[PDB]
RNA sequence: UGUAAGUGCACAAGGGAGCUUGACUGCGAGACGGACAUGUCGAGCAGGGACGAAAGUCGGGACUAGUGAUCCGGCACCUCUG
RNA sequence: AACCAUAGACUCGGCGAAAUUGCACUACGAGUAAAGAUGCUCGUUACGCGCGGCAGGACGAAAAGACCCCGGGACCUUCACU
RNA sequence: CCUGCAUCCGGUGAAGCCGCCGAGUGAUCGAGUGGUGGAGGGUGUGGGAGUGAGAAUGCAGGCAUGAGUAGCGAUUAGGCAAGUGAGAACCUUGCCCGCCGAAAGACCAAGGGUUCCUGGGCCAGGCCAGUCCGCCCAGGGUGAGUCGGGACCUAAGGCGAGGC
RNA sequence: CGGGGGAUAAGCUCCGUGCGUCGAGAGGGAAACAGCCCAGAUCGCCGGCUAAGGCCCCUAAGCGUGUGCUAAGUGGAAAAGG
RNA sequence: AUCAAACUCCGUGAUAGCUGGUUCUCCCCGAAAUGCAUUUAGGUGCAGCGUCGCAUGUUUCUUGCCGGAGGUAGAGCUACUG
RNA sequence: AGAGCCCGGUACGUGAAAACCCGACGUCUGUCUUGAUGGUGUUCCCGAGUAGCAGCGGGCCCGUGGAAUCUGCUGUGAAUCUGCCGGGACCACCCGGUAAGCCUGAAUACUUCCCAGUGACCGAUAGCGGAUUAGUACCGUGAGGGAAUGGUGAAAAGUACCCCGGGAGGGGAGUGAAAGAGUACCUGAAACCGUGCGCUUACAAUCCGUCAGAGCCCUCGACGUGUCGUGGGGUGAUGGCGUGCCUUUUGAAGAAUGAGCCUGCGAGUCAGGGACAUGUCGCGAGGUUAACCCGGGUGGGGUAGCCGCAGCGAAAGCGAGUCUGAAUAGGGCGUAUCCACACAAGAGUGUGUGGUGUAGUGGUGUGUUCUGGACCCGAAGCGGAGUGAUCUACCCAUGGCCAGGGUGAA
RNA sequence: AGGCGUCUGGGGGGAACGCGGGGAAGUGAAACAUCUCAGUACCCGUAGGAAGAGAAAACAAAAUGUGAUUCCGUGAGUAGUG
């Protein structure tokens, strides 16, 4: 019975060339009126996930 | 437990009986019941690379040649007349060790049919040579045509 | 294959009973209850093997004190005199000699008394 | 522990798949130079024989390395650097 | 000293007066504490501005509270796809 | 409150029962501790083995407490939802 | 324990069991010795385990105490002479006494199937012993034109050709 | 040890302590007594030296030495006060 | 012989954040009962605390000296509020 | 008592009255040759309540969402070759096809039965519930549930005969190798109950042992009557020490639970080219085969597939670079790593040239993990299908039953 | 319509395998209505030794491609869906 890969994880994460895990930051979709300009600018872009939770994520994506 | 017969009911009440409190009549703890982890049908087939097997066979034959345990016979015994006595005499003259392997081409039957009965002899077609068979016997006797066919097929 | 626990357990149980032979009550007839008191016996033997040192030292000291008091000198002063004279013989030797050679014991006591200092109360 | 975890409380990736992709396979001019000392004509068949790219896939060459041997190149797509390198190496390259 | 307390402000951040919307865009070298994501500051570059002759300051409010993830959907624009 | 008879309880003859059961040549006064000790400290008493009687203790036997709470069922009621 | 391979032991006694004597730092070991037995085993090196018990108010089988203790299943109650036989208060004969008698008696239908008689014995059973038995063995035994049913008729109800 | 809740009560509860121990720790010491004092168990020895505490007998070691207090079994249960 | 929803075969080895049990040996090393969060408090994820290996290996710790900012203990009031 | 040459038979040969089925060889049945071949313009045909459309439901990944296709029901309802339907709404241009009628073997799925074979599967609490009276006895009026019971020996030669006795039972003498084989019959352990022998105890406060320890008794040596010895054994008068086992507990010898004893039975395994990690063997810029064929056989073929070989970007794409962006202007990702050489600040490092140059992939051991109940066992309750009103409730048709004595309406 | 006479066929059983319908609840989401369990158990009507399906109103996309149906391995746990 071939292994099952979690739908959400493979849909909300990505693998880079060398094997690091990347994600996107939250608190951006809506209601950013009071947020100053530098807020979204810093809150934009990608970032490498913290190494603390790396082990769990790797298991999910692989299955 | 789930496949043996019977044992479909709770044997008695739960509280107030006072004896051992049980759930089913054919539980693994009862005598005559099922087994926790019993052997189940399975298959022992194994994968082995062709390169590995060929290298093993080549090494075995190379060692046999190094130790000088290979001999070539044009033919076992005069054809169209099986005779075990002549074959036994010829094998004794050739070698005196207990066990020996003889390989003969498929299209010939008289040699095998005459050499079948010897206790320490095993017959094998040249196309089915295998490491276990070569190792088991101490010496190997090759027919000329069989040897030629094997060498040609392998070198091709 | 199917294997039957025939010999493995019976070997250990035979040796346990053989070692346990000589007890009282069920403890010498029932295997299950036996080994508990086997453990207790081994622990007690371990403990008293060490306690033997103190017990024998106690007996030797008692005997030496009795002999010295009979010979009219205290045990503490006798040991002090022996230490001053620098004779290293052991309490067991003194005890055996006293039970065997009262003359030798008296000679040793006299030597110790001679070797004793002038005043035991001096601040030195 | 009841709390919605990371895979539950983070946004999604940004975009779609575009199943109409048309990938090629990369070939390095430096590797070709290293593998073909004498030079000459090159093509998909001999490239596959040398085992540089998958046989059924589409072929495209890249010019990261340095070239010093005349060669005739036949492929499906080219990059500017590879084109200039081939031209300067005293050779010619054509596209189907 | 708008809104509680503390920390501060008598040189002002207290009050008065003239002009004007930087309560911009594109960026960010490095740090702050945090199990996780949330939170805070920042020199300096370019465009085009404001005030001021100049030097110079301005990416909201003397400071610390006035708020809310995910999914789904609406609206304007786009050199994406179809 | 007293007395008398019947069937047991008592000895003799025959057949022959159940619950429980960690162990035993299983005292007590004052203490000591998971706070109430036959089984630990100090001290006092006490020939070995039986039979007929009395039931304070051995937290005596009986049913994984009904009373309380936690978790899960069942039935019931309605202007709780569908 | 079962297995591939190479070896050795065995009706001149192989496997378990019960001792003696010893031995390793452990789970233990003895190609060292004694009794019982009669038919397969050990060492070396590989592969595979249903491969190791004391407790779950566990389960199958056997056996401990209470115990030679309680009871021996009512509201009537036995006694004597003789007989049988090895054994008799409990079996057979005879004579006294008591009890029941709208039943502790005489029968029908329903209900069981050989408990009925003759002949045999008393390792199983009868709450004790049994010559006895509703114990068993072997044989025998059930006679309707008129008694109860069917061949005579019907009810509450069931089946149901067609049909809905 | 320094604190809050409490009646400046609990063998109560809640904090902080490059704090000890028990929990996961035998021996000796205080009669017994996990959380106190000394002291960290590789094994054997019929050997020596010591910490804590003791030296009338139970019970090994001093009815030790020199200078002073006690009349209450104070020694071997506690305060205002007399 | 059981009824606030009878009995038998099956779905069926119904399912438990809950109670119980889990066996032959030796050598080395050796824990926590804390913080954050939680339809969460006797459950569970992460952090700290252990072991094996890999890589840089004294960067760890104690003492002496040197440069550093605090607002407790204390103390004080014609130095501010009482 | 372990047999190639003792017997049954195995290699090999033969072999059938009758019958079976297959295959091949023979009268008979029937279309066509009154008919076939290549061209042309005109008039008719190519499967009816169907296709399509509208509403309500199904199953295709599509869980009404824009909803393509097939299909169930209800209304409406079309055309015949420049006709019609299909290429995930739809229009236009292209491309394919001709539904509304019917048959069609071969590649595939399975064993109640019969024939022939195999077991690194079980050996009487295992093995199918069933090695014997077997779905029997037995329990339940019903559906139904569901038991335990092998080994004498070469043959019975199953102990003539005599004795004690009623028998049961036993002793001699014989059978036989054994009778320590006597139908209760192989090998015979522990709980359990014994008889004989040696030691010890009736003034004693013991989780019942250990360390010392006189006497008595048995034994091995040297020496003599009993006395020592690098001696062993059993008993123990008497002194010191000494709070059971497992669970769960911060905390228990407990008066927190489990254990009557004994022999058996009962527990981290398996399946998948799965995943991560870690050793082991070949190959090396390749590795690697499925399904399937030929071999009584594990062997030989089989390029269909999967991973590294270049990455960035949601994309049109580009490429040792790439996206953001007006910006060579900084940033995010990548060019194995390093050394050396030059340029910058020494804002920690970056920017340009040259080298050695990169290691992954198949089998397999082991720890964990994924999907199956996955360490073991454990309820109140739900649904489907079936069984009961012989007691108990009510009713229906049909009989029987009530001993004696008082009270006195119309 | 119905009624007579005469011929031809049918009423049940069978371990598994097929075709077309009907068709449940335990359980996971730490609950649960959507889902999943599952078109599973069971039932119904059905024949055979096999059955069903079957001769394009089929795919693909500018290749001058395949050419009835069925069954396996890949195509991939990907394009999607919740
Ligand atoms: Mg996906
Ligand atoms: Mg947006
Ligand atoms: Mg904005
Ligand atoms: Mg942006
Ligand atoms: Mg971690
Ligand atoms: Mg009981
Ligand atoms: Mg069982
Ligand atoms: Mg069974
Ligand atoms: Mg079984
Ligand atoms: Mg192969
Ligand atoms: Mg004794
Ligand atoms: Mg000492
Ligand atoms: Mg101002
Ligand atoms: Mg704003
Ligand atoms: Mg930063
Ligand atoms: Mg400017
Ligand atoms: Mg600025
Ligand atoms: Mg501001
Ligand atoms: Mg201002
Ligand atoms: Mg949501
Ligand atoms: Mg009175
Ligand atoms: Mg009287
Ligand atoms: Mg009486
Ligand atoms: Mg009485
Ligand atoms: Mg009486
Ligand atoms: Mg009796
Ligand atoms: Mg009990
Ligand atoms: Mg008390
Ligand atoms: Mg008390
Ligand atoms: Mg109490
Ligand atoms: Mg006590
Ligand atoms: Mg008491
Ligand atoms: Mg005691
Ligand atoms: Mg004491
Ligand atoms: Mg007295
Ligand atoms: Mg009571
Ligand atoms: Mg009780
Ligand atoms: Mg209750
Ligand atoms: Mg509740
Ligand atoms: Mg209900
Ligand atoms: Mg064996
Ligand atoms: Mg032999
Ligand atoms: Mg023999
Ligand atoms: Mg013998
Ligand atoms: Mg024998
Ligand atoms: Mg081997
Ligand atoms: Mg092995
Ligand atoms: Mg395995
Ligand atoms: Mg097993
Ligand atoms: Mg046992
Ligand atoms: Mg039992
Ligand atoms: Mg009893
Ligand atoms: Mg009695
Ligand atoms: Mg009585
Ligand atoms: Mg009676
Ligand atoms: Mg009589
Ligand atoms: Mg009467
Ligand atoms: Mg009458
Ligand atoms: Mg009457
Ligand atoms: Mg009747
Ligand atoms: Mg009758
Ligand atoms: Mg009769
Ligand atoms: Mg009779
Ligand atoms: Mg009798
Ligand atoms: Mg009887
Ligand atoms: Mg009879
Ligand atoms: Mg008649
Ligand atoms: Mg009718
Ligand atoms: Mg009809
Ligand atoms: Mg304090
Ligand atoms: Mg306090
Ligand atoms: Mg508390
Ligand atoms: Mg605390
Ligand atoms: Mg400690
Ligand atoms: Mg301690
Ligand atoms: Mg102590
Ligand atoms: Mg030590
Ligand atoms: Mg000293
Ligand atoms: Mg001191
Ligand atoms: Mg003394
Ligand atoms: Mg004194
Ligand atoms: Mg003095
Ligand atoms: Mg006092
Ligand atoms: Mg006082
Ligand atoms: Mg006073
Ligand atoms: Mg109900
Ligand atoms: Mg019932
Ligand atoms: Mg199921
Ligand atoms: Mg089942
Ligand atoms: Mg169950
Ligand atoms: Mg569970
Ligand atoms: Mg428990
Ligand atoms: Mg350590
Ligand atoms: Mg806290
Ligand atoms: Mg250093
Ligand atoms: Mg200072
Ligand atoms: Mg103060
Ligand atoms: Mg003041
Ligand atoms: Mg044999
Ligand atoms: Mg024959
Ligand atoms: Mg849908
Ligand atoms: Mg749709
Ligand atoms: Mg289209
Ligand atoms: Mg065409
Ligand atoms: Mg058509
Ligand atoms: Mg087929
Ligand atoms: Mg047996
Ligand atoms: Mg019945
Ligand atoms: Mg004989
Ligand atoms: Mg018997
Ligand atoms: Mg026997
Ligand atoms: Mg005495
Ligand atoms: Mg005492
Ligand atoms: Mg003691
Ligand atoms: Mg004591
Ligand atoms: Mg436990
Ligand atoms: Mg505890
Ligand atoms: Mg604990
Ligand atoms: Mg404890
Ligand atoms: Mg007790
Ligand atoms: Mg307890
Ligand atoms: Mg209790
Ligand atoms: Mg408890
Ligand atoms: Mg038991
Ligand atoms: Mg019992
Ligand atoms: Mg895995
Ligand atoms: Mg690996
Ligand atoms: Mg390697
Ligand atoms: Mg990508
Ligand atoms: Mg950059
Ligand atoms: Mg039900
Ligand atoms: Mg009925
Ligand atoms: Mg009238
Ligand atoms: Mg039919
Ligand atoms: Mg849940
Ligand atoms: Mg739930
Ligand atoms: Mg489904
Ligand atoms: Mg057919
Ligand atoms: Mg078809
Ligand atoms: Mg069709
Ligand atoms: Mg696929």
């Amino acid at each position: 019975p071939k292994a099952k890969t979690h739908s959400g994880a493979s849909k909300r994460f990505r693998r880079t060339g060398t094997g690091k895990i990347v994600r996107q930051k939250a608190n951006r979709r809506h209601l950013l009126e009071h947020k100053p300009t530098k807020r979204t600018r810093r809150l934009d872009g990608r970032t490498t996930v913290s190494a603390a939770d790396n082990s769990r994520i790797n298991k999910l994506l692989n299955g | 437990r789930g496949e043996v017969s019977g044992g479909g009911k709770k044997p008695y009440r739960q509280k107030g009986t006072g004896r051992a409190r049980q759930g089913s009549t054919r539980a693994p703890q009862f005598t005559g019941g099922g087994t926790v982890h019993g052997p189940k049908p399975r298959d022992y087939s194994q994968r082995t690379p062709k390169k590995m097997i060929a290298a093993a066979l080549r090494g075995a034959l190379s060692d046999r040649a190094r130790n000088d345990r290979i001999h070539a016979v044009t033919e076992l015994v005069e054809g169209q007349t099986p005779s075990t006595k002549s074959a036994k005499t010829f094998l004794g003259t050739l070698t005196e060790n207990k066990k020996v392997l003889v390989v003969i081409g498929r299209t010939d039957e008289v040699g095998a049919k005459s050499v079948r009965n010897l206790p320490g002899v095993h017959v094998i077609s040249p196309d089915q040579l295998n490491t276990y068979d070569v190792l088991n016997a101490d010496d190997v006797v090759f027919s000329v045509e069989a040897l030629n066919a094997y060498i040609s097929a392998n070198s091709k | 294959a199917r294997v039957k626990r025939a010999l493995n357990a019976q070997k250990k149980r035979r040796t346990v009973l053989k070692a346990s032979k000589g007890y009282r009550g069920q403890r010498s007839r029932l295997y299950r209850k036996a080994k508990e008191q086997q453990l207790h016996s081994l622990t007690y033997a371990y403990r008293d093997r060490r306690a033997r040192k103190g017990e024998f030292r106690k007996l030797w000291i008692s005997r030496i004190n009795a002999a010295a008091r009979a010979n009219d000198i205290t045990y503490n002063r006798l040991i002090q005199g022996l230490k001053a004279a620098g004779v290293e013989v052991d309490r067991k030797n003194l005890a055996e000699l006293a039970v065997s050679d009262p003359a030798a014991f008296t000679a040793l006591v006299d030597v110790a008394r001679a070797a004793l200092p002038e005043d035991v109360n001096a601040p030195s | 522990g009841g709390q919605m975890p990371i895979h539950m409380r983070l946004p999604k990736l940004k975009g779609f798949k575009n199943r109409f992709r048309t990938e090629y396979q990369v070939v390095n001019v430096g590797d070709i130079n290293k593998a073909f000392p004498q030079g000459g004509t090159v093509g998909v068949d001999e490239l596959v024989a040398k085992g540089l790219v998958r046989k059924n896939s589409l072929v495209k060459v890249l010019g990261d390395g340095k070239l010093t041997v005349k060669v005739d190149v036949t492929a499906n797509k080219f990059s500017g650097s590879a084109r200039e390198a081939i031209t300067a190496a005293g050779g010619s390259a054509t596209e189907l």
